[PDB]
RNA sequence: CAUCGGUUCUGGCGGGGGGAUAAAGGCCCAGGGAAUGUGGCUCCUCCGGGAGUGUUAUAGCCCUGGGUGUAAUACCCUCGC
RNA sequence: AACGCGACGAUACUACCCGCACGUUGUAGACGUAUAAGAAUAGGCUCCGGCCUCGUAUCCUAGCAGGCGAUUCCUCCGCCGGCCUCGAAGUGGCCGUCGGUAAUUCGCGUAUUGCAAUUUAGACACGCGCGGGAUCAAAUCCUUUGCAGACGACUUAGAUGUG
């Protein structure tokens, strides 16, 4: 949903005289920027904790980074989305090379595929498959083959949309 | 882009609602245009869809009387590429007639349309435009099921005329081929100096 | 026409010439918002700054305009001034001798300049 | 059905402002009688919502159980 | 002889004023410049005069040809159309004409 | 899911010829010459063993990959067809009035010709034109016996079947009715 | 079993496979991400042909007849280039007809007025010479 | 046309600051590991290539720590021309 | 189709045709208003060697809006005539004469439109002209007919006859 990035926000309940440290709590949150990262962990936070926004504070927010945005990697995202039934599990497999690619890869094939939003969809967990044995989704298990080579039919070459006419009848095998 | 004074467009391979709607916007810029091989123009989806469509249309009449004001159905398919171009264009107002009476369409291409270059629009070739595997149809099969009555004349003209193109096509590649020769012997007598500064700036 | 600017004179006003043997323009003033500046340029090695300032006097083109005018208004040529014609000659002579080393620009000057089909003027080269 | 070569009345897609108002208020009023019964329902509701659970095809499900038991004996250990 | 042209000169067409979907301003004119496909090429042309040369009945001054004058003031869009303005207003009958875009005033 | 790449292959006999260029299958074999386009599917064909004949369709639906099967079956059908050739053996039983078969091979046209008279003693004579390249015999083996043999199975079976719904009995009970042309026998002339 | 088979055959992607980018530049594929997106590395020394390693949409390459034999899958920027100079990828691409049309496209472009005018002349002078040798064809034969 | 003032649209360039004092990445150093197992060895063969073995060999990859390094660049903010 | 088209016959009159002689004549709008293979797109082109994303191409493009005289070249263009050819709404090829013609180089002229002001320049159609060649026609009212008809309209007949 976005140019998202990963942000680590850790927040906590204000101090008290009863609790002069309160607990800190840390959260990955997937979001366009650091008002919606601080928004999306107070409802998450309103959701597990007693503490909201009014009563709480938010310690910290930091960007977590791609350690290797040049590796292909195989991630695994385990989600919850909220549709007219009722709230249900999807286990996905995306090929990309950072986790928040392979999140908004998740975003648009959950909106294309179930119409689920923003709004109603969990990400619970996203993993890094270290092993290609780990794969599980066949159209997954197709890239990861051994010598994977294959041609591309029918490219239809790329003219410009400013010039109309052409005097010759393009082709379709480059 | 490029002001033409006349541009004469192939309808083979074209589809219909989207050349008709460069050529209306062309016509209402201020371009002469002439499309030729309207019945080889190609409509997307299956036949019986468009069957179904031209059906529903010839549906649709006056009732009080059928002479006048209805809706007059052409069977020709040139005429059935100038109402999809007329529906795209205020013909009405005297601007859209103007631009209407810069348009000319033909079946199959009458000369002097056949010693013209005949040019097309990448942004409607069916080929470069729908999906493989994909239907679709020609217009001229559903003009002669609704009632054109020129799909064999206009057919054996088209013979005719591409047996006249391919001897014109030897005669062609005969011209070229000597032209090539003609290249090879006067690389031999063509200045070194004027011959290296052609190739140095590009020529 | 291809000319040769020679000085810039104030308020976007430039002094050119032909030369008037090469392509026909004699010793001229021009607007620099209605010239096109090519990449090439010729050596003004020779020619005499001297009488380049006095041909740039600004009264040497302005005066007597309205005496010609007057005198002129058979169809008959304007006469040129004896001054106008030495200065010319004067100015151009070792112009025409650089220009002649380099090769084909007397012809290019000679020549003059139009658009053709695909020539776009937002991508060219001058 | 002969649709192909003699078609029929079409069904038009365009709406009227009289149906559209119309559809909207019913809509409106469903919306409230809707709420009405809902909180006049009798039915019996759970406070606790049923979990789905964790996919099987997920492939570290095995690590995140051993996660979750260590996590409790942890706080069985600090209780 | 000579077999060259004569053209120092792009060639436009006069679309159409500026407008919305209905209501129009002739006092803004909109011209499309051949070879001209993108704001980076009318970035060139901007401040550029416009003329448009039309022929009339009566012949005053020596002339049945009248000139009016303008320039561009603005590209229009993505595709290289530009807006312009003139001394009056364009004729609506010219919607589609040919106008003179000259290479005047120039900062080559 | 769109599958990168699906392959079928076909086995090729020494006495078959077979020539393929622009998806225009031309197959040759002892018997005779079989043509057929297959343009209107998208397939890769290539040569991936010496007499082997791969199929290949890449970046394709689960129908694209499994219409690939029935351009083996039918490229094979053309094998099995110019080497062994298609025989439909068909039996005319009739009850009461017995059914007059005339075999013809009309020569203009090049076609075999069959002509049948006396079905349930009506008076009317109907015929059928065979597609070319199939021939029908009349059995001497067997009692009321027709043959169609040929090269091309979906010209022999239609011939076959136009026989079979030519003589239909109308407005009669078929239970006690059963009177016709049947398809009896199906096989290789080989 | 003669088997006459004339099918098209396309090039195909894999690691090795140099594409040429819109921008003139070259590639190498170290790792097929899917059909749609490669990993892709241009390690070459000519600044006009190199890219940054990264990925690739197949949409914006073309596959050039250019391919590193014996390249292993996910090699970084260093086994990347040193696989480069020692096939010679930039030579092949020079001898390639793609990079000899980029090369008379920028003469092209980089004309000015007078070099316009001087190749109208040269090119006057040699169509002469041609003219003459097709007359002189065309009258022997 | 030139030099200005008010408003505004658009293009380029030179700096500064921040984050994991970006993350990467290149080149070195020290360890560890695996296969979509490189070379080698073995077995099948249509001898075109497959199958098995094992950790770099006649390819390489991944993980961890250190140096160049206060590296560059992206992004955000900002000073000007 | 009474604002679609074709073939044919006769065409008085300034009416018809040819040549140049020009338009305060008209044109949804000349400015190089240049460019004929067909076919396929999970395949094509070729000179048979190879080539194919790419029309970002090819042709043409210099001279008082383009002169005069040479040096030089046998290239390109145009008008006529002959022979063929072109019917989808009909036009190109070859040959011959004539005229023009920087592919190379040079001389003489360009000014003064005064620092920009459309570069009045093309095509088609129309009119007024002269100077020549060609041809001497019909329709309608009226009388009549009844194959027709409210009236118009329609079928006929009216010039020497088979009236």
């Amino acid at each position: 949903m976005g140019r998202l990035q990963e942000y680590q926000v850790i927040g906590r309940h204000l101090p008290t005289e009863a609790n002069p440290n309160p607990a800190l709590y840390r959260m990955r949150i997937f979001a366009p920027n650091e008002v919606v990262a601080k928004s999306r962990f107070w409802y998450f936070l309103r959701g597990l904790k007693k503490v909201k926004k009014a009563t709480g504070e938010i310690v910290s927010v930091n960007v977590i980074s791609e350690k290797h945005p040049l590796k292909v990697k195989n991630f695994g995202i385990w989600l919850r989305y909220d549709s007219r039934s009722g709230t249900h599990n999807m286990y996905k497999e995306y090929r990309e090379t950072s986790r928040v690619a392979a999140v908004e890869a998740m975003y648009a094939d959950m909106a294309a595929r179930h119409r689920a939003r923003f709004r109603s969809i969990h990400i619970l967990k996203v993993v890094e498959l270290e092993k290609t044995e780990d794969v599980k989704r066949p159209y997954i298990k197709q890239l990861v083959a051994k010598n994977l080579s294959f041609p591309l039919p029918h490219r239809v070459p790329k003219i410009s949309t400013k010039k109309i006419f052409s005097a010759k009848r393009p082709s379709t095998f480059s | 882009s490029s002001f033409e004074s006349v541009v004469v467009i192939d309808g083979k391979g074209h589809l219909l609602g989207r050349l008709a709607s460069i050529v209306a916007k062309q016509l209402l810029s201020g371009q002469k245009i002439v499309v030729v091989r309207c019945e080889a123009l190609n409509i997307s989806g299956e036949f019986f869809r468009a069957k179904l469509k031209y059906h529903a249309y010839l549906r649709k009449m006056t009732r009080y009387n059928p002479t006048r004001g209805g809706p007059f159905h052409f069977r020709a398919p040139s005429r059935i590429f100038y109402k999809a171009v007329r529906g795209m264009i205020p013909h009405k107002t005297a601007r859209g007639a103007a631009a209407l009476e810069r348009l000319k369409v033909f079946e199959g291409v009458p000369p002097p349309y056949d010693k013209k270059k005949k040019m097309v629009v990448p942004q409607a070739l069916r080929v470069l435009r729908l999906q493989p595997g994909r239907k679709y149809c020609t217009v001229g099969r559903l003009s002669h099921e609704v009632g054109w009555k020129y799909q064999d004349v206009v057919a054996r003209l088209e013979e005719r005329r591409k047996a006249k193109g391919a001897a014109y096509y030897e005669r062609k590649k005969l011209a070229a081929r000597q032209l090539s020769e003609a290249k090879k012997a006067a690389a031999a007598k063509v200045d070194p100096k004027v011959s290296e500064a052609l190739a140095a700036y590009g020529y | 026409k291809r000319v040769v600017l020679l000085k810039c004179l104030d308020q976007g006003v430039l002094l050119v010439t032909g030369p008037f043997k090469i392509n026909g323009v004699p010793l001229r003033r021009v607007n620099a918002r209605y010239v096109i500046a090519t990449s090439v340029k010729v050596d003004l090695t020779g020619v005499d700054q001297a009488k380049i300032d006095e041909v740039a006097q600004p009264k040497y083109f302005t005066a007597e305009k309205a005496k010609e005018k007057a005198s002129e208004e058979k169809p008959q040529k304007k006469p040129v001034s004896s001054t106008r014609a030495a200065d010319q000659k004067a100015i151009d002579k070792a112009l025409i001798a650089n220009i002649k080393k380099v090769d084909m620009l007397a012809s290019y000057l000679a020549s003059s300049f139009s658009l053709r089909k695909g020539d776009k003027p937002h991508l060219m080269k001058f | 059905a002969g649709t192909i070569n003699k078609p029929k009345k079409p069904t038009s897609k365009r709406k009227t402002t009289r149906l559209r108002a119309k559809i909207s208020k019913r809509a409106a009023e469903k919306k409230r009688k809707e709420r009405k019964l809902a909180r006049k329902n009798p039915e019996w509701r759970s406070k606790l919502k049923k979990d789905p659970g964790i996919p099987n095809l997920f492939p570290y499900k095995e690590r995140l159980l051993q996660q979750i038991e260590e996590e409790r004996i942890r706080r069985k250990e600090e209780l | 002889p000579s077999e060259a042209g004569h053209r120092l000169y792009v060639k436009g067409r006069h679309l159409s004023y500026q407008r919305g979907r209905r209501n129009t301003h002739p006092k803004t004119s909109l011209i499309k410049i051949e070879g001209v496909d993108d704001t980076a090429a009318a970035n060139f042309y901007l401040g550029k005069r416009v003329a448009y040369v039309y022929r009339a009945q009566k012949e005053v001054r020596g002339t049945k040809i009248r000139v009016i004058w303008g320039k561009i003031t603005r590209p229009h869009g993505n595709s290289g159309v530009v807006r312009a303005k003139f001394t009056h207003p364009l004729p609506a009958r010219s919607f589609g004409a040919s106008v003179r875009i000259m290479l005047y005033p120039s900062s080559i | 899911m769109r599958y990168i790449h699906s392959e079928e292959t076909i086995p090729v006999p020494e006495n078959v010829k077979v020539s393929i260029k622009s998806r225009l299958v031309t197959v040759e074999g002892p018997r005779g010459k079989l043509q057929k386009d297959l343009s209107h599917i998208a397939v890769n064909f290539s040569v991936v063993k010496k007499g082997v004949i791969g199929l290949e369709i890449h970046h394709g639906s689960r129908k694209d990959v499994a219409a690939l099967r029935t351009v083996r079956t039918i490229i094979n059908n053309m094998i099995i067809g110019v080497t062994k050739g298609f025989k439909y053996k068909m039996r005319y039983v009739y009850a009461h009035f017995p059914i007059n078969v005339n075999v013809e091979k009309n020569a203009e046209t090049g076609c075999y010709e069959v002509e049948i008279r006396n079905f349930i003693g009506e008076k009317i004579v109907r015929k059928v034109v065979m597609a070319p390249g199939v021939e029908v015999e009349i059995s001497k083996a067997q009692k009321d016996e027709l043959i169609l043999s040929g090269n091309s199975l979906e010209a022999v079976s239609q011939s076959a079947a136009d026989i079979q719904q030519i003589c239909k009995v109308r407005n009669k009970d078929i239970r006690k009715f059963l009177d016709g042309i049947y398809v009896s026998e199906k096989g290789n002339i080989v | 079993a003669e088997i006459n088979v004339e099918a098209t055959s396309w090039r195909r992607v894999e690691v090795g496979r140099v594409l040429k980018l819109e921008n003139g530049s070259l590639a190498a594929i170290v790792e097929i991400i899917d059909h749609k997106r490669v990993l892709a590395d241009g390690p070459s020394s000519d600044p006009k042909l190199a890219t940054p390693r990264g990925i690739v949409p197949l949409s914006r390459a073309l596959l050039t007849p250019i391919v590193i034999p014996k390249l292993p899958r996910g090699a970084r920027t260093g086994a990347v280039k040193k696989a480069w100079e020692a096939y010679g990828v930039d030579a092949k691409w020079k001898e390639t007809n793609w990079a000899k049309k980029q090369l008379q496209q920028e003469r092209r472009q980089s004309l000015t007025d007078f070099d316009r005018f001087k190749v109208m002349r040269l090119k006057k002078q040699r169509r002469f010479e041609e003219r003459k040798a097709l007359a002189k064809i065309k009258a022997a034969a």
